[PDB]
């Protein structure tokens, strides 16, 4: 929630410095987008499938 | 000029839709004003938070 401390500022500073441009291995979000588009199955549809 | 959004702002990241509201802007302004630096210098704190 709304609490700010040196650790929070340090965490932002690290993230800001730890990645100036997108990396090839860390850009998994494009894949994760496509997973969310399909809903989870339960037992009944699993067995029917 | 340290104003607030009358309505939530859709930031709309490339993958997940995101929303800024009046309360987070409230907290950010509180932090910036706490810092006490000039406007263009407290901009750093506001943007960071």
């Amino acid at each position: 929630d709304f609490v700010w401390d040196e650790e929070e500022s340090e965490a932002l500073r690290q993230a800001r410095k730890d990645a100036e441009l997108t990396a090839s291995a860390d850009s998994v979000r494009a894949y994760l987008k496509q997973i969310g588009k399909v809903a989870l199955l339960n037992a009944e549809e699993e067995v029917e499938l | 000029r340290q104003e607030l959004p009358s309505e939530p702002i859709p930031i709309d990241l490339s993958d997940v839709t995101m929303r800024i509201d009046a309360e987070t802007a409230k907290w950010a302004r509180d932090e910036a004003r706490k810092t006490g630096l000039p406007h263009n210098e407290a901009r750093a704190e506001f943007v960071d938070v």
